[PDB]
């Protein structure tokens, strides 16, 4: 019995180009615990990305928060890439702007 | 939920040669202890993470956990065969105590095997979970014989934990008892269909956790509001999105209203405009 990860991307503050910000990728509901998560700037892994120690929920499924400081640009696209045993191929979830 | 302190463990048993454990301690959702596996020492993430406990008691608790983690993997490797465990498998544990309305502090301990209920503690005895099967009943009838393990668990659950919880609740009141105002902003999502639109209200930075967000036509609660999950930021604040599937023109004079305990009765109201 495995549980595939739910993957939600969001910014701490509303997107203002030139203003510093924080991009978050919350991953949850997965079992077992081994997982690979990256943030992408125009398809490229971001280097210094913090993340939380492993935790899990009432139902024993695991969750992690990955985040990084950044400053969005009109040209820049951002996403979150997650690999997990239940994923036959890496899953990407983009950060939506208006 | 009720206020709670607890430590957790995740243990991965890959082959009989290899195992790995991760541990941490938590006030509800807020982590206050890490564990350096590679050096068998605790990590205190807040200045008040020791509670009102002395450096003597903290060092004692640290040594019990270090010995337990060291010992737990070895004892599982040892008993794997007699339990007929096939590698790889994994185990999780949570133990702690929670303060309940009415003053009574209730202690708990729960273990899982492969993400499935395996055992829990009640009346200071081992209680096999129906989902744990033959192995769970075998485990509880076995562990009950090791009275030193049972003694230490009994003391930590019922003596140490209630004291430590009150101690730490008070010790960290400056961080635990504060009001942080959210910012909120509107945006347009991916349209559900044609002519249709998805109105999006973001609410970010609030503390504590409870919050209320609804899409409003004046004083009318739009019952179609879909509430996302509350999601964490790094600085002990939260994030929440409320969306509404609406036809264009139907999104005329719609507002997003945010009630939160930090706003002093002044709800944030964002008109679609
Ligand atoms: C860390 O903090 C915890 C939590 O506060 C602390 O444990 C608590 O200590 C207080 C004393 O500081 C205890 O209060 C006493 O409890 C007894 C029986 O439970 C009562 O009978 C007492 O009432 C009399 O004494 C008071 C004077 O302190 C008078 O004001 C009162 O009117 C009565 O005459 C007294 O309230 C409390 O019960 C414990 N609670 C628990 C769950 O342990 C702990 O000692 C601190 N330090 C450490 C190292 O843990
Ligand atoms: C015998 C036969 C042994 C038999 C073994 C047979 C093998 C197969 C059976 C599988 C059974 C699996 C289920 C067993 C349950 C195991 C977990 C039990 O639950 C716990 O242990 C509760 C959690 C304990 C957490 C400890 C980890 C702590 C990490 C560090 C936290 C930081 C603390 C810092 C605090 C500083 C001071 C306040
Ligand atoms: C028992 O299980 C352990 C853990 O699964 C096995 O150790 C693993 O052995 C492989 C052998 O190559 C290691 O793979 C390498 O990992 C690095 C990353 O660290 C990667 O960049 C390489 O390309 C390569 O894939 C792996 O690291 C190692 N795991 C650990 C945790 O050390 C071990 O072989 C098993 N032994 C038996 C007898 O079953
Ligand atoms: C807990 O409940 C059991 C019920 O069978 C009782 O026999 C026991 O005395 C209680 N207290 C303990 C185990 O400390
Ligand atoms: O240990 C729990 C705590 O509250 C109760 C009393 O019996 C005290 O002596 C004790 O310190
Ligand atoms: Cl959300
Ligand atoms: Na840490
Ligand atoms: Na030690
Ligand atoms: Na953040």
């Amino acid at each position: 019995i495995q549980r595939t990860p739910k993957i939600q991307v969001y910014s701490r503050h509303p997107a203002e180009n030139g203003k510093s910000n924080f991009l978050n990728c919350y991953v949850s509901g997965f079992h077992p615990s081994d997982i690979e998560v990256d943030l992408l700037k125009n398809g490229e892994r971001i280097e210094k990305v913090e993340h939380s120690d492993l935790s899990f929920s009432k139902d024993w499924s695991f969750y992690l928060l990955y985040y990084t400081e950044f400053t969005p640009t009109e040209k820049d696209e951002y996403a979150c890439r997650v690999n997990h045993v239940t994923l036959s191929q890496p899953k990407i979830v983009k950060w939506d702007r208006d | 939920g009720p206020t709670s302190f607890h430590v957790i463990q995740t243990s991965s048993f890959t082959n009989s040669t290899w195992a790995q454990t991760q541990g941490s301690g938590w006030l509800d959702d807020l982590q206050i202890h890490g564990w350096d596996s590679d050096s068998g020492t605790a990590i205190f993430l807040k200045p008040w993470s020791k509670g009102n406990f002395s450096d003597k008691e903290v060092a004692e608790l640290e040594e019990i956990f270090r010995v337990y983690i060291f010992g737990f993997a070895r004892e599982v490797q040892d008993f794997a065969g007699d339990f007929q465990m096939k590698y790889p498998f994994e185990i999780q544990g949570i133990a702690g105590c929670e303060l309940h309305s009415g003053g009574a502090i209730v202690s708990f301990l729960r273990g899982a095997l492969g993400g499935l209920d395996f055992l829990s503690v009640k009346n200071a005895s081992c209680v096999p979970s129906p989902e744990g099967g033959s192995r769970a009943q075998k485990f509880c009838a076995l562990i009950i014989q090791y009275q030193g393990i049972m003694e230490t668990v009994r003391i930590l659950l019922y003596e140490t934990c209630p004291r430590y919880l009150l101690g730490v609740l008070n010790a960290g009141k400056a961080d635990l008892q504060r009001q942080v105002k959210p910012e909120a902003w509107l945006s347009s999502g991916p349209s559900p269909g044609p002519g249709r639109l998805q109105l999006v209200c973001h609410v970010s930075g609030f503390y504590p956790k409870p919050v209320w967000v609804m899409w409003m036509r004046g004083e009318q609660e739009q019952q179609g509001t879909q509430l996302g999950d509350i999601l964490p930021n790094a600085n002990w604040t939260w994030y929440l999105r409320a969306t509404l599937d609406v036809a264009d023109g139907e999104a005329a004079g719609l507002s997003c209203r945010v009630k939160h305990s930090s706003l002093e009765g002044q709800d944030i109201i964002l008109y679609w405009r």
